[PDB]
RNA sequence: CGCUCAUAGCGACGCUGCUUUUUGAUCCUUCGAUGUCGGCUCUUCUUAUCAUUGUGAAGCAGAAUUCACAAAGUGUUGGAUUGUUCACCCACUAACAAGGAACGUGAGCUGGGUUUAGACCGUCGUGAGACAGGUUAGUUUUACCCUACUGUUGUCAGUUUGCGUAAUAGUAGCAUGAUUUAGUACGAGAGGAACUGUCAUGCCGGAUCACUGGUCUGUAGGUUUAUUUGACAAAAUAGUGACCUGCCGCUACCAUCCGUUGGAUAAUGGCUGAACGCCUCUAAGUCAGAAUCCAUUCUAGAAAC
RNA sequence: CUAUGACUCUCUUAAGGUAGCCAAAUGCCUCGUCAUCUAAUUAGUGACGCGCAUGAAUGGAUCAAUGAGAUUCCCACUGUC
């Protein structure tokens, strides 16, 4: 199993979205949610459900 | 060689290419190995080879018909232990008829890629 | 003038008269056939369809590129409730078929499943049904006509069924009519079928000895009712354009001017699902132990390498279903039907001996998230040490 | 408007035609497709043969038959039969519809052929195929003209890569080296085929004849004494340069 | 010595096995054995371990280990490692790098004497290799490169580039690595010298259609 | 002709047929009206077989190719130009075979063309006007009937119900690539296989909703726009105001699973063996054998039990 | 220089297509030929003109601005596919 990117949530196998982008770093998002507010580029400190808060 | 992966460029799909060859992007023309289906157009994967043509590059090579490694694409394909993955842009790298790579690959290479061809996994700096 | 471009055909005519399954439940329609090799065994069964959800094992498959890695493998979870066996029924061949010949009874029948004789129970006083012939138990100049009933089963015929029936009422559905069906038995020698008939009666039979561990079995079932449906949705019809004055979720020429009458094989808009469907080879993976009714939870979804004492139920439950607290086994893929639905497992017609019959699965992982949401925990104490 | 069934159409045929202009007129006349180069050659074919019909017209695609106010006036005649043999002789071959065709596949006949004939490269001269000079008389920007003579056309395109190129106009010479046993089959297929002189032939030692051949036909024999032999057969050269072959300038 | 083979006829060998100084990797192809015809040369020392790494066939062009440290990028599996640090006895200390922005065999060329860097190594990955490694470690391109490993074949007592490589180059890769170099290009359909040659101090399993004059001028460099 | 060699493959000079997928010929039906090109769509039939299966021949060493047979079970593509059928290219491919069905298919569509009325130009005509020349714009109506088909109730000629049998009808899996074989057989070399096994894919089929994505009237929660309720709070109206996230559900090779084995045959290769003291696969008998046929499994379950 | 056809005559019917322009909405052959756009173009555009059958208020050539006019292409953008 591996952590969430964006928000430090647990991510357990085949409830992920990797994503891996152009400066070849590789992100786990646990669901679209996640994936919307880290391509809104909000920070993760600025929500209040995430393990970052 | 390796397993279905979701194929996301269809004929038609212009893509970057990703090669220190010449090339700024690399247009789908058709996939080798897509047969039949009536009014289906060829998707290819990743790890595809491709048919196409540049339409943005140095003009020496520009109205040619080359032959590309598909090495990332945005479509998410599951591999099969589970996990998914997308890229940020679809890609390209010119190569021979037999799949040599002949340049130097930029930006991550999907492993669904570097398995089927080994000079693809020689030229690539980053294997996700 | 031909067509013009040459394109497979839209749907399957082996599955063509399309209605909807005149069984509820998933009929047996051909059992293995019986060597008497073998010893007596049961071959068919009836499961529930509690839920679905997925696993994670190491794969087995020497030369594939998977092998000794990791794979997520989704899984059904098909509850089997033990079966009371309740009569055996004989059949004899005849030029025109088998046909039912004698059908011994046994004496104590549930009232679940004699509510399948009943389509208006409640407005019954007395239920009537099987009562002179339990007083044929009583006496013994009825006693002695079920012995000579009997052997005119083992002597006459060549197939021996035993009508077997679940328990709905253990599972909470809303159903009492306890689902009834004939598993053949196949053995040898049908002195020794109707022995283990008789020596059968008013007991159970868990899913544990009819069905192995690590096999492939086929299930027969009912799929799900989508109704009234076009023909684009029901056979794969390409759409017509965007400009189509009637219609574009049509087929658009349904013949020639000249067999001068719609063939039965052009594609037409009708009924969609509850379509009587069997599905071979489907591995089971697990068969899970029973939650006692007196006494602690049975970890049936603990594996080696997880070491959660958690049951196959996810948090919540599954969706639409209870909790499973009887006998399941998972089995890999998905089978016909939603959840709640009566599916009628059966042994494979032949017995295989390929690859995934000689497989032998080792889960590491049962996923036992929320599927009513996106859970990312997997028990409700790992919940509550999460954000307490 | 909406006539049940569409009007008359175009009248495609498969069938050659002939020219002639003839105050201030023109006419053609329907022929066959091969049988205008039996007429044209001093050869018969039997006039009531080579057309496709005997009344003259004005336009072959359009259909059109000419009438006697205007043909009175431009034959000084108005029987049929005879001017159709004037249109015949005296006229230009006008092409149907595969004229494209029968002339950008003519000219792309006439390459393929006529410069493909006596053509080897430098540095210790070898022949070779016909898709390189495809390319070197494109990129020597020849156009071909059928007007002037074949042979002429051939003496043509070689002159320009003289110019430009440093290649060879002339026969060659090879000295075959293959064993008496299992050689004669293959000495008795070249005989009839090309010109021989030294024939040397031994019975403890090989069989050495020498040639006169072009400079293209090397590479047929390279191969064929190989192919039909089974063994290993030796490649000498013997001269690079013979006359009368296309120096004598034809 | 200098011996051909191939991997299914994909004569580049250089990739799906590592022949390094001790435990020679190899990769899984799921076939026939490749292992065996290795095995059977190195039944004397240099343990083959049959492991696969990050899912992906190649092992010798996605790890790059020395004597001293086998490298493993973020992409393996756990199980993966607990195979690989069971399959050889206790000499090295293998350390799987937390470097996401490349694959670990092509970005660096390693030596049990000094290395060679791939420039946007990201320092941490430089630390934690002058921990793991013990070698120092030059982020340095060839005339041919940007990618310096996989480029380029580094042994001990010898080393390649390309004849596309600029004499410049060459002579400052003798100097600051002191190795001496030849210009040769292994399997002389392709240009890249590393998926092509993986050496010992014994032996070098080359590509299966390198041309034999070529294999003695490698051969003579890296054997001796 | 094919080095020699008529018939491996062809085959002039002639002759004998078939086909109705070309165009003629004719005018038998239809002018109180059969909607006429092409394409899209969809089904079925044909074999004159392109590939696939089994075989036999070759100028079949291997590879590649060519001829034929049993074979129509299963496939037979994406595109640029053109209204196009046809054509001609590019690219994939196991192969991109030829065809019918009222030149299948306009109450199925489109209307590009043809084909009304407007108009332009060229040539012809004094002119009105012609063109079977080019261009441009130009209404595509009705099913609710009967049948056919697809589904759905319903009557069953001791009552109600249970569990079944399976007549008859349909029928589904087809095909490829890599690799082991093996750089081995074959070959002087160049090149370079096959059977079995393994792993994947393409197309089709049947399901499914654990994951991933889409959808969002769950009007669920939030942001927010304009107005209205005096302000806050909470509401509404703007036909669901818009946006963000999103259950359940439905869904997608956009995700997942699954898609068998026996008998008889054809082609042909044979055995025993006559006719015809010998020979002969054939005449009496007989053997192996095809993607075939029939069952198996699958779908329905009959004025059948 | 027999290619070009000045020149030279006759002929119907007075004269013999000047400057321009074009496979043009005008060109049969025609999917003309050369280049170009394309991977591939019966399309588009630029050139060539013995032009079936262009051409000077039957108006020729050009042409900014404008067009619910016709055509082709590149970018954006989309369920057109």
């Amino acid at each position: 199993t591996s952590l969430c990117n964006y928000s430090e949530f647990k991510i357990y196998p085949a409830r992920g979205m990797k994503f891996v982008r152009g400066d070849s770093k590789v992100f786990h998002f646990i669901n679209t949610k996640v994936e919307s507010l880290f391509f809104r580029k909000i920070n993760p400190r600025d929500i209040r459900w995430s393990m970052v808060y | 060689s390796n397993y279905r992966v979701s194929l996301g460029l269809p004929v038609g799909a212009v893509m970057n290419s990703a090669d220190n060859s010449g090339a700024k992007n690399l247009y789908v023309i058709a996939v080798k190995g897509i047969k039949g289906r009536l009014n289906r157009l060829p998707s290819a994967g990743v790890g595809d080879m491709v048919m196409a043509t540049v339409k943005k590059g140095k003009p020496e090579l520009r109205k040619k018909v080359c032959t590309g490694l598909v090495v990332r694409q945005r479509k998410h394909w599951k591999r099969k232990d589970g996990v998914y993955i997308y890229f940020e842009d679809n890609a390209g790298v010119m190569c021979n008829p037999k799949g040599e790579v002949k340049g130097n690959i930029l930006g991550p290479v999907a492993k669904e890629c570097s398995d089927l061809w080994p000079k693809v996994a020689t030229n690539a700096g980053t294997i996700v | 003038s031909h067509r013009k471009f040459e394109a497979p055909r839209h749907g399957n005519l082996g599955f063509r008269p399309r209605k909807r399954a005149a069984r509820h439940q998933g009929k047996v329609k051909s059992f293995p056939k019986d060597d008497r090799t073998q010893k007596v065994h049961l071959t068919a069964f009836m499961g529930y369809k509690a839920g679905m959800t997925h696993v994670v094992r190491d794969l087995e498959k020497p030369g594939s590129k998977m092998h000794k890695k990791e794979i997520v493998e989704a899984v059904t979870i098909i509850e089997c409730p033990p079966m009371y066996i309740v009569g055996l029924v004989g059949y004899v061949e005849t030029a025109q078929g088998l046909k039912t010949y004698k059908t011994v009874w046994a004496q104590h029948l549930s009232d679940n499943f004699r509510r399948r004789l009943y389509k208006n129970w409640y407005k019954s006083k007395s239920k009537k049904a099987f009562t002179k012939y339990v007083k044929q138990y009583e006496t013994e100049e009825g006693k002695k006509s079920i012995e000579a009933s009997l052997q005119a089963i083992k002597k006459r015929c060549s197939v021996v069924r035993v009508i077997a029936h679940t328990q709905v009422h253990k599972l909470k559905l809303t159903q009492k009519k306890a689902h009834v069906l004939e598993i053949q038995v196949n053995g040898g020698s049908i002195v020794e079928k109707v022995n283990f008939a008789v020596a059968n009666f008013e007991k159970t039979v868990n899913v544990t000895g009819v069905f192995a561990e690590n096999e492939l079995i086929d299930v027969i079932g009912v799929t799900k009712g989508k109704g009234f449906n076009g023909v684009i949705k029901r056979w794969g019809v390409r759409k017509l354009p965007r400009k189509t004055h009637k219609g574009l979720r049509k087929v658009a020429c349904i013949g020639a001017w000249h067999p001068s009458r719609v063939s039965t094989t052009v594609p037409r808009a009708g009924q969609l699902g509850y379509h009587h469907r069997v599905e071979r080879n489907k591995k089971i993976y697990r068969i899970g132990q029973a939650q006692p009714e007196d006494g602690k939870q049975i970890s049936t979804g603990k594996t080696e390498f997880d070491l959660t004492e958690k049951t196959i139920n996810p948090m919540g439950g599954f969706a639409h279903y209870g909790m499973v607290k009887h006998e399941f086994l998972m089995l890999k893929g998905c089978v016909a039907g939603p959840r709640k639905r009566a599916l009628t497992l059966r042994k494979s017609i032949t017995t295989q001996t390929g690859r995934a019959a000689l497989e032998k699965i080792t889960l590491k992982f049962i996923d036992t998230s929320s599927k009513f949401g996106h859970g990312l925990h997997q028990t409700a104490e790992d919940k509550t040490k999460y954000f307490g | 408007m909406s006539i049940f069934t569409p009007t008359n159409q175009i009248r495609l045929t498969n069938v050659a035609v002939v020219r002639m202009k003839r105050a201030g007129k023109r006419f053609e006349i329907a022929c066959y497709k091969n049988k205008v180069v039996g007429w044209r050659s001093g050869v018969e074919k039997d006039l009531d043969e080579v057309l496709q019909t005997h009344s003259v017209f004005v336009n072959v695609s359009k259909g059109q038959v000419a009438k006697k106010e205007d043909l009175i006036s431009a034959f000084g005649t108005d029987d049929q039969t005879e001017i159709c043999k004037q249109i015949l002789t005296k006229g230009e071959v006008q092409v149907s519809d595969k004229e494209r065709h029968t002339q950008l596949e003519q000219m792309f006949r006439d390459i393929a052929t006529i410069v493909a004939d006596k053509c080897v490269n430098p540095e210790t001269k070898r022949p070779y195929t016909v898709i390189l000079i495809e390319r070197a008389m494109k990129d020597i920007h020849y156009s071909v003209k059928t007007n002037k003579s074949t042979k002429q056309q051939a003496l043509e395109v070689i002159k320009q890569l003289k110019e430009k190129m440093k290649i060879e106009r002339a026969h060659m010479r090879l000295r075959f080296i293959l064993p008496v046993n299992e050689g004669k089959k293959l000495k008795e297929k070249l005989k009839p085929l090309i010109k021989v002189i030294e024939s040397e032939d031994y019975g403890q030692q090989l069989e050495i004849v020498c040639l006169i051949d072009p400079g293209c036909f090397r590479e047929i024999d390279e191969l064929i004494k190989k192919e039909t032999k089974g063994k290993g057969s030796l490649e000498v050269l013997n001269l690079k340069d013979v006359e009368e072959g296309d120096e004598k300038f034809e | 010595m200098a011996t051909r083979l191939q991997y299914e006829n994909s004569c580049d060998v250089g990739v799906f096995l590592k022949l390094t100084n001790k435990y020679c990797l190899v990769g899984q192809c799921g076939s026939k054995q490749f292992l065996h015809t290795v095995e059977n040369r190195l039944a004397d020392h240099i343990p083959v371990v049959e492991t696969s790494i990050a899912g992906t066939r190649i092992v010798g062009r996605l790890s790059a280990g020395n004597k001293n440290g086998l490298l493993l990028p973020n992409t393996c599996t756990d199980q993966e490692l607990q195979q690989i640090r069971n399959s050889l006895p206790d000499d090295v200390v293998v350390q799987r790098i937390e470097e996401k922005f490349s694959a670990l065999g092509n970005c660096i060329a390693t030596n049990d004497y000094v290395a060679l860097v791939h420039p946007d190594i990201d320092r941490e990955t430089e630390e934690i290799i002058a921990d793991v490694l013990g070698v120092e470690v030059f982020r340095q391109t060839v005339s041919g490169n940007v990618l310096v490993g996989t480029y380029c074949a580094l042994t001990n007592q010898g080393a390649l580039v390309h004849p596309m490589t600029s004499i410049a180059d060459q002579d400052e890769l003798s100097s600051l690595l002191q190795v001496p170099l030849v210009a040769g290009t292994v399997n002389r359909g392709n240009e890249c010298v590393a998926a092509g040659c993986v050496v010992n101090d014994w032996t070098a399993i080359v590509g299966a259609d390198t041309t034999a004059t070529e294999i003695s001028v490698i051969e003579s460099i890296f054997a001796l």
